[PDB]
RNA sequence: GGACUCCUUAACUUAAACUGAGGAGUCAAGUAGGUACAAACCGUACAAGGAUUAAUUAUGUCCAA
RNA sequence: CUAAAGAUAGCGUGAAAGCUCAAAAA
RNA sequence: UCCCUUGUUAUUGAACAAGAUUCAGUUAGGAACGAUAGUUCACCGUCAGAUGUAAUACGUGAGCUGGGUGUCUGGAGACAGUUUGUUCCCUAUCUAC
RNA sequence: UUUUUUU
RNA sequence: UUUUUUUUUUUUUU
RNA sequence: UUUUUUUUUUUUUUU
């Protein structure tokens, strides 16, 4: 507010600029960006389900530079396609960084195909197996241990995200519409499905494993 | 119970790199306040409606409070109760007016106050010490007080504040009790007409109009 | 691993936040869980100067009031040593 | 009536706008000749500045 | 050393400072500023700020440098520029542009006939209409007819085009109010397309071409980007079958100016030539949807190899580089309407065409099509106290979505900026009364498996002990 | 054979309201005003006396005022 | 495809293997 | 965040058991004796109540005292108990011709 | 009764 | 941004 | 970016 530092009062915050230039985690940004550069209007065709986004989104969100949109609609072997005859929505821009938001592929992903992740089980006894019929879940971690019953998170995530497993049952699937709940739904599962880093029984996302130990 | 409250921070998003750094609400996204679907008529409010009366001398002001600071309101309160506006002042006396605020609980606060205040009430030859009373459980059980207690310790520390005080009139609802004193808020009314067609309105062939019907059924 | 200060040691740290009773910053490192860092144990802070005061504290401070008695006083501007005072 | 003042809404009128550091940089970028089209120098486009001044400064016919 | 702090702390408050540097004044306030005037050209800030210095120091500025200013600011918002249409009305919702306008109005008896031509582009560029100076202008144009060159012919005619200004239209163009009209000036665009036909001609009998500026540049010095403005213009109000009287042989004039501005170009300059391809496209689909009684003549002028050439390369940089840019006031009031008035079939810039059409060359603002309705939005000044009316852009769109069988229905700043928030819905309400939905509503809602809608989840649920030796975890 | 403060400076733990020097103000022997609460700081056209009057000062101008 | 690639900056193993970064291209 | 009881589950050279450093609450329930009198400390023996810190004028002397490295019968504040009531002691006498 | 962002 | 939230996380960069 | 400071007697931060 109004009151003075005794470090920027008597040292006047030198410390700041006492640091050095090596053992650095990250190199410089390369200077290279200089006067001279020339500005271009790019254009990008997406397909027709960016329409749901409406202007809320394109015209009331404030940016730097101007945000145009249109929307080319059409009238309704091989899938021989061309660039006539079909609907498609134009978005243009100044700034390139503006086409490519993901907000604009969410918004044909949730409606198109949606999301799906994948979780990977390991350790010897440890099975994932169905009660009669859904939604009833079930996994074995190890043997002699109890099952555990995974009713409540399917309960909670219904018609929203739904959960597979295959044959073997070291596999759990997780496909859904919502990037969020299936995220959620994941981590949900996983936080009670971790493995153990010594005896390295239970689950885990797929790429990113863990790693073992040892004792001394 | 074993932790921690749960704050306004814990539902959004943090900007050390602002004044405003994360925005705090008396209750949860979840528990704002909110009106029933079934509106059996639309309502409109007046900001302000005054009552003079010459015969017994009592004037009533009844304000509606909706989205308007506490610290300004309480403020504008004093200046009324006070009598101040008026010319035939005596400080002696209370030459002030009746003042019914209603809405109250849409009061708002800038900045970290919902989550960092509290209050304190003196407790005579106590151990233990002042009693200490978040402003949360006040907004949860009482909201008036919010304005109540500013208007308070705004008002003179003398013998006539409590005199002050009797005057005043919060109500954390839209309506009052109160018989004879006319509505903040009425059922509203129709728009006026205009003498004027914004719209020009051309319609097309109806044989073209038929075919595209047609191409598209 | 609490620390008074945070600093970038891994190749993938990223400064984030901890809704914690309070809002604290922190170091989270994916290579290396000991790398984690959370500033929750500062220094003590001081008692700041007024800004205020500023005019009177840096720069050269003159005397307030000036001296002037030593080279005011004469025998003339005294009636006990007037009449010895002599032009001739 | 009077004595309710405080209560009354004002909106004063904007003295002037407010740009981009961006957006003013597009517009000396147009104006020197690289509008959205194209580069006016390197082929003269629609709408370019040096036919317009001619044309603009010398309308009228010598008798 | 000692700080000015410390020094000021035993001096009053309100002691005035000296001044370190001092020069004379300047003398002459018109000379001053025509010299400051030669920096600020791309800020509109700058411009204002000079204006506003001028303003305040004298009450009546040069007419010169208030038009200089005012076509210098004009040129800042130029078609080639980034600029959007918000800035270009928020910039006309200023006081200080006010006072300027007012301050030429006041003396507009000192126009100059070499000053219309700026001033009409401004104009254009601005997208702002007046009744006030427009009439006079007009008076000079018409006056000097005879007396302007072919290249400013074409552009005048072009931005009078857009501006929507003399139509053929009967008792369409006359300005001031309802009690005191000025003079008519239908057809007024035409004489200018009849005059540089007439030049063509005579050109050919003396066959002097002479020296040229550039291989483009022609022999009077047009350009093709003149000619395919004069073409468009043409094509806006619909005078396809326009021919001159003195002419034997009956020639179209559209045919002769598409001719003249495709010669001189090739295939790979086309390519860069830029709003001609615009220009040229646009005219032959117009063309060719109206069917007008020289579509034979007309369709001929384009070589086969340019038709095929604008045809194929069309919606990628074309279709995108010639529409308005940004956001849109009046737009966006009607939308929170209709979002209000719980209408989710609504289409913001939506195309449309025939039934045997793979490419659109229009986008209206708001298209339904449960309802089969467009909505038109216009927001240029209206011609007076009450009688707006359509800008040229919208007269030909208007056209093709009458062509289509699509309804229209547009609506005028002048009248909805009198409205309330209730009068508006109210407003709109009654105008959609008259158009009843007819065909059925599309709807875009999000992708979810229904088959579990027959679960309950259970959050305040308790965990069960029935028996000691669990059998199962219950999370 | 003096108490606080301003500049210089001896001693001390660059400590302490200490111990002791050079030259200006105030108190001592000064009223009322400001600094929230108890001489020393700012201001004073500074208290013979009486009355319902006008002023650029330290300094203030959301409420207690 | 062309161009460029430290005697080797950060991980890893049991002596190894393996990955990444710099440089280069785009 | 104070000796024990809480933070399932990633700070650990943490296999289990038994352990070490750091942080967090809406501040919840608990922690036994003796001998020698070297003014108190390392240590010694028992129940294992399970490694058991400071401030408050030595906290506390108009409440009590002891082998040395005085007395005072409570007037006002505070604290702990208690209080019938409009009347049931006395008195309370317009207007004006 | 907020200012600034050269060409 | 979602009651996801005892020291555990997702989405979007507002 | 600025107006809002030890305003650290209380309220208030109404920008």
């Amino acid at each position: 507010g109004g009151s003075y530092g005794y470090d920027a009062f008597f040292r006047g915050a030198a410390e700041v600029l006492n640091g050095s230039n090596i053992q650095l985690p990250h190199l410089p940004e390369n200077e290279e960006q200089k006067e001279g550069k020339v500005y271009q209007l790019h254009s990008v065709r997406f397909p027709p389900q960016v329409r749901r986004l409406g202007a809320n989104y394109f015209f009331r969100r404030q940016r730097a530079v101007p945000l145009t949109y249109y929307h080319h609609l059409v009238e309704a072997g091989v899938h021989a396609q061309t660039g006539r005859g079909q609907a498609l929505c134009f978005v243009a821009s100044a700034n390139p960084g503006y086409l490519q938001s993901k907000e604009l592929e969410n918004a044909v992903f949730e409606s198109t195909r949606g999301f799906a992740c994948q979780l990977i089980l390991e350790g010897r006894g440890v099975k994932a197996y169905f009660d009669p019929e859904w939604p009833n879940l079930m996994v074995r971690l190890g043997v002699g241990v109890k099952p555990l019953a995974l009713r409540r998170l399917a309960e909670q995530y219904a018609t929203r995200a739904k959960i597979f497993v295959d044959k073997r049952g070291l596999l759990l699937t997780v496909h859904g519409y919502d990037k969020c709940a299936v995220g959620t739904l994941a981590m949900s599962l996983f936080n009670h499905l971790q493995a153990n880093p010594y005896t390295m029984k239970g689950a885990h996302v797929a790429m990113h494993p863990i790693k073992k130990k040892v004792t001394r | 119970s074993q932790s921690y409250p749960k704050g306004s921070f814990h539902e959004g998003h943090i900007n050390p790199f602002a004044d405003v750094q994360w925005i705090s609400r008396p209750f949860m996204k979840r528990n704002m306040p909110r009106d029933h679907h079934p509106l059996a008529k639309q309502h409109t409010s007046l900001k302000a409606v005054t009552m003079l009366d010459e015969e017994s001398g009592n004037h009533w002001h009844v304000l509606d409070g909706k989205g308007r600071s506490v610290g300004g309101l309480a403020a504008q309160v004093v200046r009324l109760l006070q009598g101040k506006h008026r010319v035939d002042f005596t400080p002696r006396t209370a030459a002030g007016d009746s003042v019914i605020v209603v809405n109250a609980i849409h009061l708002k606060m800038a900045g970290h106050t919902w989550d960092t205040k509290v209050y304190k009430f003196d407790r005579k030859t106590h151990p233990a010490g002042p009693k200490i009373i978040t402003a949360k459980t006040i907004m949860a059980r009482n909201p008036a007080m919010i304005l109540n207690l500013a208007v308070k310790r705004m008002l003179p520390p003398n013998r006539l504040r409590p005199i002050m005080y009797r005057k005043l009139f919060v109500y954390a609802g839209a309506l009052h009790p109160h018989w004879q004193v006319p509505q903040v808020i009425v059922p509203a009314k129709t728009p006026a007409e205009v003498s004027f067609l914004p719209f020009s309105v051309e319609r097309a062939d109806p044989v073209q109009a038929a075919a595209r019907i047609a191409a598209l059924g | 691993w609490h620390r008074g200060t945070l600093s970038l040691l891994c190749s993938s740290c990223r400064y984030v936040v901890r809704k914690w009773h309070v809002p604290i910053l922190g170091v989270d490192c994916n290579a290396n869980p000991r790398h984690k860092q959370a500033l929750s144990v500062p220094a003590p802070r001081s008692r700041g100067i007024p800004k205020h005061l500023y005019p009177f504290l840096v720069g050269k401070q003159y005397p307030r009031h000036p001296r002037w008695r030593q080279a005011f006083t004469h025998r003339s501007r005294m009636g006990k040593y007037k009449p010895q005072v002599a032009r001739n | 009536l009077i004595a309710l003042k405080w209560f009354r809404r004002k909106r004063p009128p904007m003295r002037l706008p407010k740009y981009s550091p961006l957006s003013l940089s597009l517009s000396i970028q147009a104006i020197r000749g690289h509008g959205r089209w194209g580069s006016e120098r390197e082929f003269p486009r629609g709408w370019d500045q040096l036919h317009l001044k001619d044309i603009l400064g010398s309308p009228l016919r010598s008798e | 050393m000692t700080t000015r702090e410390y020094e000021e702390a035993f001096l009053p408050r309100r002691l005035k400072r000296i001044k370190v540097f001092n020069t004379p004044p300047p003398s002459e306030l018109p000379a001053f500023f025509h010299k400051r005037l030669d920096n600020a050209h791309s800020n509109p800030r700058s411009i204002l700020k000079l204006y506003r210095q001028y303003m305040r120091k004298d009450d009546y500025p040069a007419y010169d440098w208030l038009v200089r200013c005012f076509c210098h600011l004009g040129n800042v918002f130029g078609f080639n520029s980034f600029w959007a249409t918000k800035d270009k009305q928020v910039i006309q919702a200023l006081p200080s542009f006010k006072f300027l306008v007012y301050d030429l109005i006041e003396r507009k008896h000192l126009i100059e006939a070499r000053q219309v031509p700026r001033l009409l582009y401004a104009f254009a560029c601005l997208e702002y209409r007046s009744w006030h100076l427009l009439p006079t202008l007009l008076e000079h144009v018409e006056a000097n007819l005879e007396k302007w060159r072919t290249p400013t012919l074409a552009n005048m005619a072009l931005t009078l085009a857009l501006l929507g200004v003399g139509d053929d239209a009967p008792d369409h163009n006359q300005f001031g109010p309802p009690d005191l009209l000025s003079r008519d000036y239908t057809g007024l665009v035409s004489k200018l397309a009849l005059e540089v036909h007439r030049r063509l001609l005579a050109l050919q009998s003396a066959s002097s071409s002479g020296p040229r500026k550039s291989p483009l540049h022609d022999s009077l010095g047009c350009m093709p980007f003149d000619y395919a403005g004069l073409a468009f213009a043409l094509t806006l109000q619909g005078s396809y079958d326009l021919c001159l009287p003195s002419d034997e042989t009956a020639k179209s004039t559209l045919a002769l100016f598409l001719q003249r501005a495709c010669e001189p170009l090739s295939l790979e300059q086309l390519e860069n030539s830029g709003w001609v391809q615009f220009f040229l496209y646009q005219t032959l689909y117009c063309v060719d949807v109206e069917k007008p009684k020289r579509e034979v003549e007309v369709k001929k002028a384009v070589p086969f190899a340019f038709q095929k050439h604008l045809h194929l390369s069309w919606l990628d940089k074309i279709l995108i580089n010639a529409q308005p840019q940004g956001n849109e006031l009046l737009q966006l009031d009607v939308d929170a309407a209709l979002k209000r008035l719980h209408i989710t079939d609504a289409l913001i810039n939506c195309s449309a065409g025939r039934q045997w059409d793979e490419q659109h060359c229009w986008f209206a603002g708001h298209l339904v099509r449960s309802r089969n309705l467009a909505l038109e939005y216009d927001y240029l000044l209206p011609l007076g106290p009450g009688r707006p009316k359509v800008s040229g852009w919208l007269a030909c769109k208007r056209r093709m979505l009458k062509a289509f069988g699509l309804n229209v229905a547009t609506i005028h700043q002048s009248f909805w900026s009198l409205l309330n928030l209730e009068q508006k819905d109210v407003q709109l309400t009654r105008l959609l009364a008259q158009f009843p939905p007819v065909l059925e509503a599309v709807k875009d809602e999000k992708k979810a498996y229904e088959e579990d809608r027959h679960l309950r989840f259970q959050r305040h649920a308790r965990q069960k002990f029935e028996t000691w030796p669990p059998e199962k975890l219950e999370i």
